[PDB]
RNA sequence: AGGAGGUGCAUGGCCGCCGUCAGCUCGUACCGUGAGGCGUCCACUUAAGUGUGGUAACGAGCGAGACCCGCGCCCCCAGUUGCCAGUCCCUCCCGCUCGGGAGGGAGGCACUCUGGGGGGACUGCCGGCGAUAAGCCGGAGGAAGGGGCGGGCGACGGUAGGUCAGUAUGCCCCGAAACCCCCGGGCUACACGCGCGCUACAAUGGGCGGGACAAUGGGACCCGACCCCGAAAGGGGAAGGGAAUCCCCUAAACCCGCCCUCAGUUCGGAUCGCGGGCUGCAACUCGCCCGCGUGAAGCUGGAAUCCCUAGUACCCGCGUGUCAUCAUCGCGC
């Protein structure tokens, strides 16, 4: 099936899987600017070691981001797409090949069909899928009152990562396309802000919900 | 008035083939490196037998 | 080259096919309707599935000789499905492993060392080695880093 | 295995350990040792009471040379008594005798500071003396009379502090006895002093 | 949390009233010096002993 | 040749055993090979402390630890005769093969 | 080979043979009704529904309605 | 020749690797490394070579002797082995800064190790336990 | 005599819970007629009744800490049954051998490793906060920064909490019976309600062939390599191993190629029929294993509810305890 010039690749420069450069890529958001990590790094694979410091996720490498927050079950106490998607043995928990090949493979379909970097197209979709205002509840007298707070980058960041991964597995879950083909075509319609997106979807709810609060 | 009688038949195996050497007990026999001894028994003489409990 | 060399799979494919030239290899008679042990659940679906478990019994012969038939069942065997019961793992069986063996000392390629099992010959390890020349010679130009090797 | 011989050692030990304990309760028995000779085996009995060990004409002494013989499969066994080198600091020997204060008849309280005050003036750090039974009434109760310093939890508790249980049966039931003692000249991490 | 225990403070300023000038503010000679002067066994509540006497050596240096 | 197996449940026992028939073989004048410290036999029992069922479940693991050294020493009448000698405490065995 | 077959030694003919649909059918329900026949316990079990090969049926094999 | 040996270790996987004078020949247990699955354990392994740069990697020969752990432990310990067996060879301080920048676990080792389990379902691991029934 | 007959509302011992919570007390003094109070309170800090300062209190004891076992880094010693990097010899193979690889020998312990003794980490130094103290936050160096990480050790007392059915034990009771032994049956029944799990409701897959990588432990009426006979289960002979020497032991999840392409299906594997074996004196009640055949609910789950903060959770297998045979279990890896 596969090449094996490609079965068997050999990079030679540092760069995100051997074959795509995080040089060109622009963030425009300010506030997600310093938390997006896009420094030469070749393996996307930190083996952890960034759970034990206070704000250690700053200096993980966006593409290991993906790969950890794809590498799940989908639901397991809440619902997605009014569903519970609890797979118990045939799930990605603490399968980071299969996640990393996953991964590789939504970006070589997305890459195919935009015409523009993969990694591009990500920071489009996680600048178009962070929501700004959210809601909370504060406890001021004896009682509580719901109001509108604003969203620390780090949140936004984990919220929109977290959303792309679980739309991909709702698009995934139970039909005839594939993983990586759900995560690309959910990664796109994020870039595109096409509301059939379910991080811009979730994104639209958060932010319409936190302004009927405020 | 039979002596042949009010005996015990030979088990080379089951339950009943091993006995605590200091109750009798016919349950949880501790058979590791031939102990022979109960649950209950290995607790009180560990120290005794030299066991003590570094972990 | 040497086996070493080349990936396993290509070559274990590739010398199953130059196998079939071979008289003394032929499937017995009860092989098409035997499976490749217990923890398996249907036949093999190749229908020359004979010409593969000889290819890859001989390089197994040629990598961790001298190896003999309860290690080479406990390489062959895997994980079974017990139904509402757990996974667990199983050996495989005896008798392909055994035929196979015997198949390949009358061709020539192993010998039986007493009290230590089938290693294999010179003859062997020169028919194993050659092909996997040929393979890496054909890889060379695919991969170019392998020629330095 | 070679572990099988120290495993069943032991085991023969502590045998002959508790069947000598059930034995000799009156003769203030405190322990035994065994060494191997190429002949055969040495019992050294640890006692208070040699009078008793002993017996009148050493009758008591071969019966016991025979029964270690022939029960606990020991092969040429002979037997020797000793005293003990501190009775008031052997936690075993203070709780056996205050237990058999308890049945002969003394207050428990008296008996319990008696014991207390004799083992304190003959040496030690501290003593705890704890008598769980039914004491004043058909109620039971456990009362703890200590003194000096002791360690309960920890390393130096395990290791220092000598322990020891006796039961004694009266007309009403059985009453635990459970003595405590820390030896003198024992230091704690705690205790640093200059040099 | 990090309390200096009791009986560390205590033994810490004994040894440094009975020897003045034998401990300076260096750990590595305030620690050699404990070892050497006192009978610690172990080696955490040495070294806790030369930290807090290095300590208030420097306390005793800038004047509190 | 002459080859010591010596397992004891105490380190400071199998050590004094060792310096002895080092200090023997020094004193001898033999090629003695040094003490080999083979791995440490852990025997674990873990056990359930209650007598009953009733509460929450609970073990101890009881632990006792032998340890074994080996020792090579070139056969020569008078160095063997004193090492058949050693004083061999309670606490020790000790075997002795001939190759 | 004669280890394939659905029934290895057939209790009449003795001989090695493979039945399909209503052949299958008529041996199986004749063998169940011989069971029966002969009053064995396998027979008792298969009259009553319950689990034939010694199963517990305290806490499974629950194919009625709640009641009480 | 000069020959350097170097040690890495990965949770339970130990590498030891030889390093000389050749012609950029680098095998894992008498494999090519070009040749290694999957590809992130051959990225794994690769790594510390590209860093160091295409020059002193075809101007020299490793041998990598990797034994228990999995094959992620293995891959690791390997490129640490080599990381510090390239150090070493070449003598080259900013090669070491870069190797400390780009990622310290390569010549430090990582200590961490498994945690013993710990009864109420030990099997499950140190932490899981048994559910609740509360009723 | 004997009793797994009652009594854990008569007891000893041990265990669970409050609770690894931070509490529980003493000498003298002082207050109150007295029960009692003080110290043990207040401010800050700590995981801590852990500490600093003030005080009608001044000094202590048991707890906590300290202490003991293991892990991560370095040094010394030790080199077999453990290890094989360099040097030498022999044999074999490849592109015909410039070069490369494998095995056996002498030889070495260099590396890993094993097991004894040491070093190191102590808020040590820098900046800040607090009050200049107790202490807290950040940073440098470092394998390891703030209890280094994970365990053992469970205080004074209570809980008439569980255990007389593990042993011990008072009273009562049976005492030719409730005591002892043997054959057979039951504890395995089954309209139903509940707790813990296993298997699944599929493509983040099922099947087939091929390619890799562990650790903890155990072995004498025992583990058994290796050879032969069988399709599998399994059967016959048998080397070595009382163990760093031999065996259990070439794990699975993972990777590659092919078939299936969203379907109660090549999903799912309960439920039955026939046949073949193992253990055992005995396999029907009531054991386990394999071959062929059939193929039941199940297509993601209401209210509600449980575990987990770093190599932890999830997923994937293995060892051992029970054991003649039987592991969806406990303890560990
Ligand atoms: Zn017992």
């Amino acid at each position: 099936a596969k090449p094996l010039n490609e079965r068997f690749f050999i990079p030679h420069e540092i760069k995100v899987m051997g074959r795509w450069s995080t040089e060109d890529v622009e963030v425009r958001d300010p506030s997600l600017k310093p938390y997006i990590n896009l420094e030469p790094r070749l393996l996307p694979h930190t083996h952890g070691r960034h759970a034990k410091k206070h704000f250690g996720k700053a200096n993980v490498h966006i593409v290991e981001r993906l790969i950890n927050k794809i590498m799940r079950s989908g639901g397991s106490h809440y619902k997605v797409a009014g569903h519970f998607m609890r797979r118990e043995h045939r799930s990605l928990n603490s399968k980071k090949v299969k996640a990393y090949e996953v991964v590789k493979e939504a970006f070589k379909i997305i890459e195919q069909r935009t015409g523009k970097n993969p990694i591009q197209v990500l920071v489009w979709a996680i600048e178009n899928a962070a929501p700004r205002e959210d809601t909370t509840s504060v406890m001021f007298g004896g009682i509580r009152y719901h109001v509108a707070v604003d969203i620390s980058p780090m949140r936004r960041l984990d919220v929109a990562l977290r959303n792309i991964a679980l739309g991909a597995s709702a698009k995934c879950y139970r039909n005839k396309m594939s993983f990586a083909e759900a995560l690309a075509e959910e990664i796109i319609l994020a870039a595109n802000k096409d509301p059939k997106s379910y991080a811009y979807s979730k994104k639209l709810e958060i932010e319409r919900i936190a302004e009927s609060s405020r | 008035a039979k002596a042949d009688y009010n005996k015990r038949k030979p088990r080379k195996f089951g339950k009943g083939a091993r006995r605590c050497i200091r109750c009798g007990q016919y349950g949880p026999i501790i058979r590791i490196q031939g102990l022979m001894l109960c649950r209950h028994c290995f607790r009180e003489v560990a120290p005794k037998l030299g066991f003590r409990k570094y972990e | 080259a040497t086996v070493y060399d080349v990936p396993g799979d290509l070559l274990v494919e590739r010398v199953a096919q130059r196998l079939k030239e071979i008289p003394e290899i032929k499937p017995p008679e009860w092989a098409p309707f035997v499976k490749t042990g217990r923890h398996k659940e249907r036949l093999p679906e190749q229908e020359d599935w004979w010409y593969y478990r000889v290819a890859s019994i001989l390089r197994r012969v040629y990598l961790d000789g001298p190896v003999g038939i309860e290690r080479l069942r406990t390489y062959y065997g895997g994980r079974k499905n017990r139904g509402h019961a757990p996974e667990k793992f199983y050996k495989a069986g005896g008798s392909i492993i055994r035929k196979a063996l015997q198949q390949l000392e009358a061709a020539g390629f192993v010998e039986k060392v007493p009290g230590k099992g089938r290693v294999i010959t010179p003859k062997g390890r020169s028919f194993l080695d050659k092909i996997a020349t040929e393979l890496k010679k054909e890889l060379e130009e695919i991969i170019p880093e392998l020629k330095k090797y | 295995a070679i572990e099988r011989y120290f495993i069943r050692e032991a085991v023969r030990e502590m045998l002959i350990d508790e069947f000598l304990e059930k034995e000799l309760r009156r003769a203030g028995y405190g322990g035994l040792d065994i060494k191997k000779t190429p002949l055969g085996t040495k019992v050294i009995i640890f006692a208070a009471n040699p009078g008793y060990v002993i017996g009148r004409g050493g009758r008591r002494i071969r019966e016991l040379t025979r029964i270690l013989e022939k029960q606990f499969g020991l092969e040429n066994p002979q037997i020797e008594v000793e005293e003990i080198k501190n009775p008031y600091l052997n936690a075993k020997v203070q709780a056996v005798r205050l237990a058999q204060a308890l049945e002969r008849g003394i207050h428990f309280r008296r008996a319990a500071y008696a014991a207390l005050r004799a083992i304190m003036n003959n040496g030690a750090r501290g003593v705890e003396i704890r008598l769980s039974g039914k004491l004043t009434g058909e109620r039971a109760k456990s009362i703890r009379f200590y003194q000096g310093y002791l360690a309960k939890v920890g390393n130096p508790a395990e290791t220092l502090v000598s322990k020891g249980y006796a039961q004694a049966l009266l007309k009403l039931g059985v009453i635990g006895v459970k003595v405590a003692i820390m030896p003198p000249g024992a230091r704690l991490p705690d205790e640093i002093e200059i040099i | 949390g990090k309390i200096r225990q009791g009986f560390i403070k205590r033994v810490a300023r004994e040894l440094v009233n009975k020897y003045p000038n034998e401990f300076t503010t260096d750990f590595e000679h305030n620690k050699k010096k404990v070892q050497e002067l006192t009978n610690v066994t172990s080696k955490k509540i040495r070294n806790r002993i030369a930290g807090y006497v290095t300590k208030l050596v420097r306390m005793k240096m800038e004047g509190k | 040749k002459a080859r010591i197996k010596i397992a004891s449940t105490n380190v400071r026992s199998l050590d004094e055993v060792a310096n002895q028939i080092k200090q023997i073989a020094e004193r001898t004048g033999v090629r003695m090979s040094g003490p080999i410290p083979l791995p440490t036999k852990r025997i674990r029992i873990t056990t359930r402390k209650s007598p009953d069922g009733e509460g929450s479940a609970t073990f101890d693991r009881w632990e006792l630890r032998v340890h074994k050294r080996l020792i090579d020493i070139e056969a020569d009448e008078r160095a063997m005769r004193q090492i058949m000698r050693i004083r061999v405490p309670e606490d020790v065995t000790i075997e002795i093969e001939l190759i | 080979p004669r280890w394939a077959v659905n029934r290895p030694k057939d209790y009449e003919t003795g001989r090695d043979l493979h039945l399909i649909t209503a052949k299958l059918d008529m041996a199986i329900r004749e063998d169940i009704m011989r069971l029966r026949r002969i009053r064995a316990y396998r027979g008792i079990r298969h009259e009553l529904g319950l689990p034939v090969r010694g199963q517990r049926t305290r806490s499974n094999f629950r194919r009625g309605q709640t009641v009480g | 020749m000069r020959i350097i040996q170097t040690t890495g270790k990965r949770k339970t996987a130990i590498a030891r690797a030889v390093i000389r004078e050749g012609k950029g020949r680098v095998r894992i247990n008498g494999k090519p490394v070009e040749i290694i699955e999957p590809e992130i354990a051959r990225f794994t392994i690769l790594e510390p070579l590209i860093l160091a740069g295409e020059e002193i990697w075809n101007s020299v020969d490793i041998d990598v002797k990797v034994e228990g752990g999995g094959f992620m432990g293995q891959a690791e310990a390997a490129r640490m082995a080599i990381a510090r067996a390239l150090v070493e060879w070449t003598g080259d301080m900013s090669l070491k800064e870069k190797f400390m920048k780009y990622d310290r676990t390569m010549l430090v080792g990582d200590p961490r190790r498994t945690e013993p389990h710990k009864p109420n379902r030990s099997t499950k691991g140190p932490r899981a336990k048994r559910q609740k029934s509360y009723r």
